[PDB]
């Protein structure tokens, strides 16, 4: 009878439809959080079938997805998408998009849920190393990578029952240097790694909620293709 | 061929555990740490990438 | 009052979480780690620990 | 049909019953490693049922204890028996307790296992704070509390399936200092958790075996109230 | 004959003023950054000896300050500075204040320099935790504390010469969590760390320049009260 | 007495080493990295604290 | 050829610090420590290895 | 008017010879802690010259070498030597080489002193990697590798002036995995540091005594080269 928020599905060859699929395996209810720039497209594919033989499971099982809505961790609130992308031509037939609102879409029509996960980055610069990252790009790369994880917590953690667990993404280049890993990536996992901690002192204490982050291996997902180099 | 290939090649060739990562291997240790098992484990950096993390030097 | 009495009364009331810990909840988290669930994972240092290690210094 | 060696018990208040508790969940049989010096009294509890209350699995089920054997991790072999314990009254009665005999043993009752727990500690002069320790003494925290692990897997690997999983107990004592934790304990546990990064290495590349160390809290049990500072 | 360039000093009180101190007593000519809200400050209390016995150093020296300039780590280059704060009350008569042009000025007059002082931080929430920190805060701790970094590192990499040292001030918060240190600044703390590795590399790669970072104990400071916990 | 004070008075009470933290002690270890004396150190987190970063639990 | 010459080898090509590291740069180190002048630094492990410790996988 | 211990010699291509040298900068003296086995034959090549050329000190000085003695790790008082070494060939003629006697030994010819070096390792079997380790040879390895500076600590805090300091040599082994580096050297590695803590709390707050350890990068001397893998 669990239910898990996954932010940063785009498609089923991250690490997000793999953490889908296992949760699936033992049976717990997944809401989709997609980003707009690729909703639509992937609305079509899973309606077409096109995602049919990748939610199949060893054990027969197909995976069970709750809902489906579109998510971009860039906004926490309404008021603050700006006026630009609230015209462009993906985000228009759209609404409740931002952190605030789909926690409250999500809690407003299943009620609390009690699993969460951030599996989202993005760098405008990542193909940049650092000393050529610009101040634009590094607070981009920290604000998409990094921040989104504390701002999801925060309004999440009221629509989340006690003793519920929370989890993130991160990569090794926060700890040892890894050239190629640019735009400010590797400092925006390092502020992740760290806000772990802080979190978890919180959310544990006020809330009886943990939060954990993986450091995960090489994948060849659209992300990590991003990187080209 | 990209950051990314290099970085699977590496992994594979050099972690100490030679099976190639799947998303699932994420999979399910995240189901693991979402989960009351885990319920005595919080802010950690839980490491999953067959070892990699743990070498100074490689060999070859 | 020996110094393990000391040791769970300060993990008690300085760790993240606030619960007892059990020796089922370091138990848990070994058959996780003896099983193919965390086939990805190895050479490394897994705290059960309410989190306690996270902290630096007590806020009080 | 998995089968777990748990090495380093006395009672029902430590890690390892809690281990042995758990993986009893997945009905994984269990097979005892207890230290000579205690192993008869021991099992007379056993036999006189004061652990059938700890021994009722959540699942409503009976823990499975495959077996209790005498188990000693400062002897790697038969030849490493010294005179004084083969005169030792509580050694006397019993036999094939060296970490190669019981591995030997085990393995020709029951086969091949594919889980290992390394769950013992023990340090002379734990009262003492290291700069008051000799060199008996720590050198004695050193072979009991990690020695014994490389020994277990050495022995081990022979015997045990392949893809088979290894697990040890350890302390954070050995990163960060907490005074009390003396006798070298705390260097103990930091070349026990250093070993597990080389052992992990090897027995991956090699047999394809995972080891994996658990730093955990406190837990009252008795190797841990014997430190009394 | 070595010069190093100072960027955190607003009085005698913080770090930065010790450092140039112990910089004087091996006898390197020290320029000050100054940020322009007390910038006419300082130089007045400058003026007027109000520092003159603290500038005092055992072997009986007197710190040799060769420059004092206003500066301001927020902005990268001139087309960088906003119309307000570039009308604003103290920014008017200031000029040459940007990252760039201060590195620029400093060469222009002097030729290159072989020393490199990160000794500042700012963050607008810092009284707020991280879960109650706005997205604006924190993308403002990063850019200020972590990114002016990386940016002072960029433009000065230039008017350095080989072998060229660089070293910056961080806090433990950002390895262990300590409530009460917030506004992102643990955060930016994290960042700053896993950035000092990354611009070793390249830095140490490309121009024979080393950076390493202090993680200092407490002291009482300006910036340090504004904390007010 | 701000979060500040409270830092000051526990370090000089659970560090390793008693002695106040001077500006100064922060600075003569940043001399030292500036020069040449440091050639072969780079990338690193110096600390510089009184030791108070290697404890995990205080004692009174 | 020994493993300490493949060892000098990988350090003097993969090292953040191209230099060839000399007996005396840890000795400067190691003098700077013994003295006065780091008088707030102590339990620390300090590398002096041209920064060869900060890397994870070579870019070759 | 400031005394160096050195303990861990046998020629000048070591760290040990490498500090001396530098040392003698700030103009320390200098006594050298030379392993019985090679003290004479060391002071063989002392006698006629082999090292002039290895002690001019770059300010064209000569080094100040206050004295020579031999010098066993292995030994914390003349009551811990075995019979075997008493007839060993190499130790007959000399005497007073074990901790204690040295640490008086000095104390009575020059007084007290400020600084001790603890620069030796020693592991039988490095050559084979830890599954392949005896127990013999592992705790051969921490005895001579790690207890040995704890004993060093314990018997020479007494003849040591108040604030002075104290540093051993260690090897990033002891974290990250480095194939080659056997025989439980990695592992010793690994309790030298986490005891430099440990030693630096109580040797901090009893005596005011600071202990640091340095992790060195790689050195063709003698005792490296016979790591050979
Ligand atoms: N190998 C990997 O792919 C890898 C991935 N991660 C983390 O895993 C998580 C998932 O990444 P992935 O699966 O690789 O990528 P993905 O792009 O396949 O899937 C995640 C989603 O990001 C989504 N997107 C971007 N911004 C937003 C937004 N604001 N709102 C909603 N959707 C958005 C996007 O639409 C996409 O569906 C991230 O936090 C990663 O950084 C961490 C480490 C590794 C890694 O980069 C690596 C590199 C070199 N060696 C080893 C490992
Ligand atoms: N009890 C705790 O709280 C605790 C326990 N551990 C580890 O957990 C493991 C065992 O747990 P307990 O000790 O908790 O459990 P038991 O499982 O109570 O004790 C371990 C065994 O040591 C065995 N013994 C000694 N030598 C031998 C030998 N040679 N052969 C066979 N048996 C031998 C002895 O018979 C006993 O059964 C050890 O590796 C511990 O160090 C690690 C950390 C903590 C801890 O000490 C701690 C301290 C202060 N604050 C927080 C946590
Ligand atoms: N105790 C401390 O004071 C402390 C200080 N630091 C770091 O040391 C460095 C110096 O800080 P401090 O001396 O405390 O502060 P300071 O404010 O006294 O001096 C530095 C300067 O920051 C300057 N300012 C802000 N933004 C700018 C800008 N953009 N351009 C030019 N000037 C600007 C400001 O004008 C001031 O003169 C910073 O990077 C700190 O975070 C790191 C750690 C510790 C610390 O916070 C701490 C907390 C709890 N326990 C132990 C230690
Ligand atoms: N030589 C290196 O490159 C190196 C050296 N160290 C440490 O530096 C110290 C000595 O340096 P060397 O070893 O470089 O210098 P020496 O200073 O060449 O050798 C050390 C001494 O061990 C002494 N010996 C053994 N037992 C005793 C005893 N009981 N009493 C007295 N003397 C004894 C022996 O006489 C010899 O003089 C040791 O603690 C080393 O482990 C640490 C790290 C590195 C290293 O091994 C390494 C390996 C691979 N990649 C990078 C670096």
């Amino acid at each position: 009878e669990d239910i898990c928020f996954i932010a940063g599905i785009g498609d089923t060859n991250g690490y997000g439809w793999g953490i889908a699929k296992e949760l699936s395996k033992r049976n717990v209810k997944i809401i989709f959080g997609i980003w707009p720039p690729v909703y639509n497209i992937f609305m079509k594919n899973y309606k077409n079938g096109k995602f049919d033989n990748d939610m199949i499971i060893d054990k027969d099982k197909k995976m069970n997805i709750l809902d489906m809505l579109p998510f971009d961790a860039s906004f926490d609130t309404a008021n603050d998408i700006d006026e630009e992308t609230k015209n462009n031509k993906r985000y228009n037939m759209l609404q409740n998009y931002t952190i605030e609102d789909v926690a409250n879409l999500i809690h407003q029509k299943y009620g609390k849920i009690n699993m969460l996960v951030h599996s989202l980055a993005n760098a405008k610069e990542v193909q940049k190393d650092l000393l050529n990252t610009s101040r634009k790009g590094y607070l981009d790369a920290l604000s998409k990578s990094s921040y989104s994880l504390i701002s999801l917590c925060k309004y999440f953690v009221n629509i989340m029952k006690p003793q519920s667990s929370i989890i993130s993404l991160t990569y090794h280049a926060s700890q040892k240097v890894v050239p190629g890993y640019g735009g400010g990536m590797s400092s925006a996992k390092a502020a992740l790694e760290s806000d772990t901690r802080v979190l978890a002192y919180h959310l544990g204490r006020n809330y009886n909620i943990r939060i954990n982050t993986i450091s995960a291996g090489p994948l060849k997902s659209r992300a990590a293709t991003a990187i080209n180099k | 061929y990209t950051f990314i290939d290099y970085a699977i090649e590496y992994s594979e060739k050099y972690a100490p555990l030679r099976q190639k990562l799947l998303s699932t291997d994420i999979g399910s240790v995240a189901s693991f740490l979402l989960s009351r098992e885990s319920r005595a484990i919080t802010g950690q950096t839980i490491y999953v990438d067959n070892g990699l993390n743990i070498m100074f030097l490689p060999d070859d």
